[PDB]
């Protein structure tokens, strides 16, 4: 996902990366918006279905 | 200066629009704070979202808003909350060019800097002869021992001459030496039933004249009067008479509360109390001014500083509002009830 | 919820824009109504243009408006004209996070939730001793059996303390239990020529001295009594004495006219008659809120659904006179003949 | 003609987002501007650029928006200047439909044009009983002959009834004739302590009834009253009793200062000095209107002529603090010396 959120075949847009090296810590979009909510916590599910 | 000033009211304003979560915004607001937040947070480096969900992130931006306001007011607070420092790197910001304003906030400073560094004529708040020491019963008879004319003060706004049958003279010196008038809006009444030295009544008789500057002016009309000509008054009566001289209002350059559109509304919105976190908040910058920290300024300030602050207060409050922020504050004990008027009239010292 | 009302709000004040048949919009309309009246039509299933022309599309935006107004206050005005219909949907257009509203509406809104939610110190409009059954004449002497100071009021915002010879006192009670005010400002005199017991004038001689908490007070210079500080009068002369004391002005947390920036402008907008057809539809409007339908409130309101109310209507009314519609009303017969100051006084009741 | 003055309003405060050179502005500005001087610059063949820096493009700009202000307000100042030749021909690029105005300029011309062509009920700002002849003293008893009951005014805003022991008379009369009334709001109370026709003192007992239309009133409360209705007193009382009616404050259908949201702070915004080039051009146009060149009117105009006037005045005025311009008025001379609160006295004649 983070690898290809990252491939920009058309015009690039703003990413405010974060501190950790941890895939998803950027904040792609004109309007930010976490990356980091699709991480993958087991005992939350935040990136994956429900 | 002024540029930065009204980048810092377009950015607080901005944030304001954010009143809830996954609502739709102007692409005017979007494109603004995108500029804005990303060169704060290279600047101050703390972590502000546009889209702001948690508390932390709502504390952040207020923080930012806060930063701000006072680099514009040029204000330094200090350590006043264990959470909150002051970044003077913020200034740097707000004149940042790439960073816009809109044209409500550019014609608001306009008229803040533009009154305020000039005069101009303004019916002034309180009565004529306020600040006064002496005054007397309004409708009493009362002569200077070897004058045939004397006028003598009886109100904040009021004054009454007492002739003699036949009497005439000049008036306009108990007038004169008081504030700085360019204007003074005048009326004058014949006192029909007053009382003597000892108590009874007397009538004033008809005919009873008074003229400004010479021209003879009717009973019970406003007059414009210079302050300077001849403020004279007559008695072809074989009687005594009494006339009263009204100041309904009168003009001079001194700044009042409409020098600037609403501005007491404004104040009322930063004098007003919210939360002890606001209330504290807001004494605690004011402290840093020349304003009253928790009390209305009997006098409207007359300064840029002064009124810009205001302004950059009461915005701020508004976005105090919608943000809810919650933060410690040295010496600020919060309680977290409700609030009622009863707990707020006790904050205010 | 306010969200809701800064959409309606911004409807509104862009459906004031339209002018003219041809001219071209400001980029930030035609995103507004665009998307507003596509939205509108979809659950009201009405005629709106973009672009009215004739009078029925007029008619019909204006209803929209209307419709806006009255869901964003939360009204039901029920059965008032045969070409009018309340649609109770217009509130889910209202809701649709898809619509966008101005930042100028977001801060409007912000300010009334924010300062209507919350108290706050200000200037009493009218004198403090107002609502007072008894007073006496200015400047006549009155003690009271047994007492040697005799503290009276005299008028709306006067009062006069008759000291005896070498007499002293507390008079802070005559101030108390009326109203309850946060800091009350002070001004006093001396009445140097004031009518005794029976009519002969008297002499107040130099050197009585008025002190609040203790540290002793200036004559003729304003104060800021705490309104329960000891005011206390010294009367060290060997003649009658009296004094008079005035609150110029005192401030309390009830709300004023100035809670809100123009409110007062708004409400004579809203008040105003325009037409038979205005007049009668803001009327039946306000009887289902607890503001008066024709005659300005004595007191200014201090609830949310109030202020909004006022300046939602106050919008809707400059609506009004844009869009020029014409339409039936329930008891309301139109009277062409070229409206005049006259025709409009008969109007009110 | 309403768009032709809010394009122009609209134009000016768009110049008054100009306070830098670099500055990026907010892309509406871009759309309006860019349109605007092109028009003008085709219609006047003047050489405006929307990015001033000398000077000389700065004035240029200026006199466009005055030109504006001008050719909105309807106005023709003539040869007020060598170096300013008013075009007429503006208003031919005021009426171009491809020029667009703010959703602002529109509810505010919507607002003008609105309240100045209908009425409205409003507070009034003078006392009832200002435009009075006579006045008796305030707390003194006084009996026509042949009367059993006497109304006397007292004050800007008092009247006392003198009634004989057992005595009762309506007193609306000297109420009527004056002004144009709607609804006069009252508050009578009880002169406790009064003077005699000799001087004695006389007490008022506690039985008085004042009743409005039939129906009992109490005292110290404030009473709706239409006008009409029977303002009849009674003295049931076994002794002489006087009493105090007070016109708290009253309405009619008369402009105040509030017929437009701060008024006021505009009015004063226009009538300020900044400098004495400003101060003549603000002058000579007041010329071609009917309002007061340099001293704010007694009395608050009421046409759409003035009010438009005024507020393009207000802004050409912001507009003239962000632009810095400088230029020569025919009888005008130029002092350099950094303008004191002095300097400026001077210049108002």
């Amino acid at each position: 996902l983070n690898d290809y959120l990252l491939y920009m075949y058309n015009t690039r847009v703003q990413v405010n990366y974060g501190p950790t090296g941890e895939p998803l810590d950027f904040q792609i979009g004109r309007n930010q918006y976490d990356c980091n909510v699709f991480r993958a916590d087991f005992a939350t599910g935040t990136g994956y279905n429900g | 200066m002024d540029t930065i000033a009204a980048r810092a009211l377009t950015v607080m304003r901005a944030c304001a629009t954010l009143q809830e979560a996954r609502i739709v915004l102007e692409a005017n607001v979007m494109e603004i704070l995108g500029i804005a937040i990303n060169r704060y947070n290279g600047l101050t480096l703390r972590g502000v979202t546009m889209r702001p969900t948690s508390l932390a992130q709502r504390n952040e931006m207020f923080f930012m808003c806060l930063d701000m306001m006072l680099s514009a007011a040029g204000i330094n607070v200090g350590p006043i909350s264990p959470d909150y420092t002051q970044h003077m790197a913020t200034i740097g910001v707000l004149a940042t060019p790439e960073i816009p304003f809109t044209t409500e906030a550019a014609n608001e400073i306009a008229r803040v800097t533009g009154e305020t560094s000039t005069w101009g004529p303004a019916r002034q708040p309180y009565g004529f002869f306020l600040e006064t020491e002496e005054t007397f019963q309004p409708g009493r008879w009362f002569m200077r021992a070897a004058q045939a004319a004397t006028a003598v003060v009886c109100g904040p706004d009021m004054i009454q001459v007492s002739l003699n049958a036949g009497a005439r003279g000049d008036v306009q010196q108990i007038f004169q030496g008081r504030n700085d008038p360019m204007m003074i809006y005048l009326v004058w009444r014949r006192i029909e039933n007053f009382a003597m030295a000892q108590g009874n009544s007397q009538q004033t008789q008809a005919g009873v004249t008074v003229s400004v500057g010479g021209v003879d002016m009717r009973a019970g009309r406003i007059i414009a009067w210079d302050g300077q000509a001849a403020l004279h008054v007559r008695n072809p009566t074989q009687q005594n008479a009494m006339v009263q001289i009204q100041v309904v209002f009168y003009i001079s350059m001194d700044k009042t509360l409409n020098q600037y559109p609403a501005l007491t509304a404004e104040i009322f919105n930063v004098y007003s109390f919210r939360d002890h976190t606001w209330h504290g908040l807001r004494t605690a910058i004011r402290n840093r001014t020349t304003l009253p920290n928790m009390l209305p300024p009997i006098f409207p300030p007359n300064d840029r500083d002064s009124i810009l602050t205001l302004l950059l207060l009461s915005t701020l409050a508004d976005v105090y509002t919608v943000l809810r922020p919650e933060f410690a504050m040295h010496g600020v004990n919060p309680m977290p009830g409700p609030l009622t008027a009863a707990i707020a009239r006790a904050a205010y010292v």
